[PDB]
RNA sequence: CUUUAAUGUUUGAUGUUCUAACGUUGACCCGUAAUCCGGGUUGCGGACAGUGUCUGGUGGGUAGUUUGACUGGGGCGGUCUCCUCCUAAAGAGUAACGGAGGAGCACGAAGGUUGGCUAAUCCUGGUCGGACAUCAGGAGGUUAGUGCAAUGGCAUAAGCCAGCUUGACUGCGAGCGUGACGGCGCGAGCAGGUGCGAAAGCAGGUCAUAGUGAUCCGGUGGUUCUGAAUGGAAGGGCCAUC
RNA sequence: AAUUCCUUGUCGGGUAAGUUCCGACCUGCACGAAUGGCGUAAUGAUGGCCAGGCUGUCUCCACCCGAGACUCAGUGAAAUUGAACUCGCUGUGAAGAUGCAGUGUACCCGCGGCAAGACGGAAAGACCCCGUGAACCUUUACUAUAGCUUGACACUGAACAU
RNA sequence: GUUUAUUAAAAACACAGCACUGUGCAAACACGAAAGUGGACGUAUACGGUGUGACGCCUGCCCGGUGCCGGAAGGUUAAUU
RNA sequence: GUAACGGGGCUAAACCAUGCACCGAAGCUGCGGCAGCGACGCUUAUGCGUUGUUGGGUAGGGGAGCGUUCUGUAAGCCUG
RNA sequence: AGGACCGAACCGACUAAUGUUGAAAAAUUAGCGGAUGACUUGUGGCUGGGGGUGAAAGGCCAAUCAAACCGGGAGAUAGCUGGUUCUCCCCGAAAGCUAUUUAGGUAGCGCCUCGUGAAUUCAUCUCCGGGGGUAGAGCACUGUUUCGGCAACAACCCGAUGCAAACUGCGAAUACCGGAGAAUGUUAUCACGGGAGACACACGGCGGGUGCUAACGUCCGUC
RNA sequence: UUUUGUAUAAUGGGUCAGCGACUUAUAUUCUGUAGCAAGGUUAACCGAAUAGGGGAGCCGAAGGGAAACCGAGUCUUAACU
RNA sequence: CCAUAGGUUAAUGAGGCGAACCGGGGGAACUGAAACAUCUAAGUACCCCGAGGAAAAGAAAUCAACCGAGAUUCCCCCAG
């Protein structure tokens, strides 16, 4: 059996129509976000390329 | 908190200047042109300055924006390549 | 098993809190096929072999998807305009 | 920095909404007042009067 | 009834004495022609001592560990982030314990806009000067002033003054620049509501570039997102922030 | 000075000549009073210096007596060892060459004797640095803990004075 | 007198003597989860621990620091209610 | 121990200029052969002859194979 | 009488030679210290490993001691050293950057190889459009520096001369950027995916920091 | 062998013969190949045991959102862009 | 005084070996976390006691979710 590692699940599981799972976004927020405005929206995630690879390895079944 | 020393050895990590968009290229809302960083509005860049100066830009899309001040404040005019 | 250069650090950077679903996974029942292979009595639990719902769950709600029937007293609780408007060749129904 | 004498954080407020806004201020320097305008959960602008109301 | 005094009391304190738990490495009697042990009598001690649980000390007596790197060996010294200039071969970028300095801020304004205004310095004059003080004209040309280094920039001034204000706005963002990545920066234009201007229009903080800390664990406010039989709730998410 | 760096301090003594020694001075880099101070007869396979005697320690080795070394008969090891058809010199070159280059020289093979090269043999450097090694050891490093101590409640009761 | 059996025999360890300190006996202290045992079939002229090391003449000033000894009124303070 | 032309030895066997000729490498050409790919000739699953070209190689990647012990095909075949 | 004297046994080991593949895993030879004492010795007994014993050296506890020997957990861990076996064919690196209790290790990017795609993408050259402040030069500015003209002996301004990484009122070559064009090269180009290795590089030329325009020196750039 | 680099006087081997190091299990993902196809496949177990039976279940044909929820859409925002 | 304590006799029975599995009492460290205290290794190693042919567990103060299942045990799934 292999165990996923459930870290990166609760940091970035995903899996857009397409693997790539989409990991997460924001920096500074809930410790220093009295700073800046512009710059500082959650939007919403993103994934990788060059560090894609590492981040993949969790998951298997279709899972949440 | 003690790093002071002189020694003179020190950098600065620079970035940014560069005259990146160099020439009159197809065009594109793309920076080209930056050089002290800030900048503000630009438009279809014609290259400016005084005296000497006024580079002429000629090409680009329809909203170049870059420039900041070092290099020939604002720009755009009525140029594109047939008209604008 | 010298994965030297542990994959966590440097990757593991910012981690969003997250919860979940109580919700079985509450699967569509499906690709728009209600009645035929759905016990041809159109409603819908479990019993099934070529579309099931698997039985272990709370609720429906089809999507529509693929082919849909040509007869279907469509229950299953459940919605969607994609339902309502395609499986409306017959059997309405949803319930509660 | 965080002198107790030099610039602090004001959570600043506003009136009814429940809204946030921040930014900094001091303490020597005249305070215990404040209020600006800054534009809620939506609508109009008005009150943000903040902590330290004149 | 209460503020308050005496008696009854209940109960917490110290202190007195008692025997009856408890001790006795005192004596004597049996088991027993044992120094053990047990029983008994007797003495002395006595709710103490001591033990168990809990708890504050102290604790190299013992135990497990930590005690960085860069470096013209190492060590001593110095430095480990960020910003500016030279090296840096006229696009980026590139090193050395290479040559020089700055940051770990400040600002209800030192921001926004509108209207308006331009140095420094010297010469001749001028009471309170005898180098420079406010005045007058003239020469008056980045040699000024930029909130703080250096570079770049600045008269359409970003430099200077005043009126009115809060755009140091909320939600998005064509397309770009820069990074291994995390991320960082630029940004016209759109939506809602603002301020300043007659108006075109300007404003998404400061002339720009330093003034910074990822994650986890949590704290505070908001929301019927979720909430383990159900309704709640705790807790979790989401947004804002420490 | 078992302590003095400067240092062979300075003066005296011993010597033909004494960086040691003995006696002074005091300028104690950096003695000092039970982590004892200054003395001290006796003792010492204890450190330093001087003398007499004695001598091959030496000037400078000579001879001699024995046990090996040498020769024969018997038995019969050792470490080491990539392979050898295993010379000198100057240069070369991973930087000190039997082996490369140039050159010189040298019939073939033993025995006794010596060690100057084979960076000779021996032992995966004991010094030095490094490893996010190890061990013991130290402490006002950290985190625990035995032990010694504190009090609360228990085993644990009876009355009384305040 | 003793010591590094197998590179150190010494100026080192010991020594008798001295001093400080602890111990009232079920002693302090030590071995031991405990029972028990040593100390001692001893009992302060005794036993332990520390330092100095015959003997002679002596052993000065400092109690700020740390440690130890006494006080313990007042401040701070655990479990517990 | 010549040891500051490699030695010899050199008055030009040095240098400077000018021009021709010769030596000289696995470089190129000629001749034969091997393999990959593009083509050519055809033939045409295909393949072969001509031709152009490619074929140094550590880490390392890819692709083909030989051989050994044992199992099937095997009381078949080989062998006193 | 005496931890008294001399000296055999007995006990011990201060010195030198020899031995050092020994006669010997500590001895032999010649000397040497104690020798009625804290003496010396036979037999048997008691202390056990973080434990013992120790007139104290970390000494001794069976040729073993800063924690004995034997068996086990055990194939501890070893980012380190070594070693890694048949054959032919094609391609073919890197010794860099960025992080790193990281620096002789790793990880992403870069470069290798194998697959699948994709456009007249790629590249040399010709012309066209670009920005530059290097070399060189110069001395209006910043700052050095002279020599000549006006300062109870000199800045300041005029003429003549130099110097500069952190000077520039000038300014190449040239590299780089984009646009067309012919030709040539068995898409050389890019993307996505399988497998990598690789981050010690050394020398020579040119441009430079250093160092002494020293070093088979050291650190960048480029070929 | 290790290196920028070794005839190196750097490492290893006196010689021969035999033995001596990328395996194994399950999981996951690519490539080739075979089966079947919007479907593919069974596990334990039963068993007239390699059959046949067993489709519990696993994967894919739907995705978006933190989720409720919606769904070829969906999040985002008061927004229908 | 009684009565006990103790003593004698006699009949039963135990005692010791034993490979593993099993119940139970006591219980590491290397190791990993690229350091190390939480954490891991692992209730493993080991040591001690006990019993069987198997032991152990076992007929709900179990679960479920408004439907219901129905003691323990072992196997595949749920799921890394
Ligand atoms: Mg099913
Ligand atoms: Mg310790
Ligand atoms: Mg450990
Ligand atoms: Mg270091
Ligand atoms: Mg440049
Ligand atoms: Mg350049
Ligand atoms: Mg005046
Ligand atoms: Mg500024
Ligand atoms: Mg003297
Ligand atoms: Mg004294
Ligand atoms: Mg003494
Ligand atoms: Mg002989
Ligand atoms: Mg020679
Ligand atoms: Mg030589
Ligand atoms: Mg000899
Ligand atoms: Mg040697
Ligand atoms: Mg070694
Ligand atoms: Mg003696
Ligand atoms: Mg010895
Ligand atoms: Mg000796
Ligand atoms: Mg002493
Ligand atoms: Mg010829
Ligand atoms: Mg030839
Ligand atoms: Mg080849
Ligand atoms: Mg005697
Ligand atoms: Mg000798
Ligand atoms: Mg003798
Ligand atoms: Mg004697
Ligand atoms: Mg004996
Ligand atoms: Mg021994
Ligand atoms: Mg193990
Ligand atoms: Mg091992
Ligand atoms: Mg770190
Ligand atoms: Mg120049
Ligand atoms: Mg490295
Ligand atoms: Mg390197
Ligand atoms: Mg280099
Ligand atoms: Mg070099
Ligand atoms: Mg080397
Ligand atoms: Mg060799
Ligand atoms: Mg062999
Ligand atoms: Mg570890």
């Amino acid at each position: 059996p292999k165990i996923k590692t459930v870290r990166g699940a609760a940091k970035r599981f995903k899996k857009t129509g397409k693997g790539g799972f989409k990991h997460k976004h924001a920096n500074l927020r809930h410790i220093l976000t009295k700073k800046a405005t512009k710059r500082k929206r959650h939007l919403r995630p993103k994934a990788m390329v060059s560090k894609g690879d590492l981040g993949l390895v969790i998951a298997c079944l279709p899972y949440a | 908190a003690h790093k002071k020393a002189g020694g003179s050895t020190r950098n600065g990590r620079d970035s940014e200047a560069k005259r990146l968009g160099v020439k009159r290229f197809g065009g594109e809302s793309v920076l080209a042109g930056s050089i002290i960083v800030r900048q503000r509005g630009t438009k279809f860049h014609a290259g400016a300055n005084v005296g000497c100066g006024r580079d002429h830009t000629l090409f680009a899309k329809a909203d170049g924006k870059v420039k900041f001040e070092v290099k020939g404040p604002k720009n755009r005019k009525f140029i594109s390549i047939e008209a604008e | 098993g010298f994965e030297g250069g542990q994959m966590p650090l440097y990757r593991r950077l910012p981690k969003f809190g997250f919860t979940s679903r109580k919700a079985a996974i509450t699967a569509e029942i499906r690709l728009s096929d209600l009645a035929k292979v759905e016990g041809g009595v159109v409603d819908l639990n479990t019993l099934k072999a070529a579309n099931i719902i698997g039985i272990q769950i709370e609720f429906a709600k089809v999507i529509l998807a693929g082919e849909v029937t040509t007869p279907v007293t469509v229950r299953g609780l459940r919605v969607t305009k994609g339902a309502r408007a395609a499986i409306e060749a017959a059997g309405g129904k949803i319930e509660e | 920095a965080k002198g107790i004498r030099e610039k602090i954080k004001l959570v600043s407020s506003a009136g009814t909404g429940h809204f946030y806004t921040t930014t900094k201020n001091k303490r020597t320097k005249p305070e215990k007042l404040e209020l600006k305008k800054f534009d809620p959960v939506v609508r109009q602008h008005v009150i943000y009067k903040e902590a330290k109301i004149k």
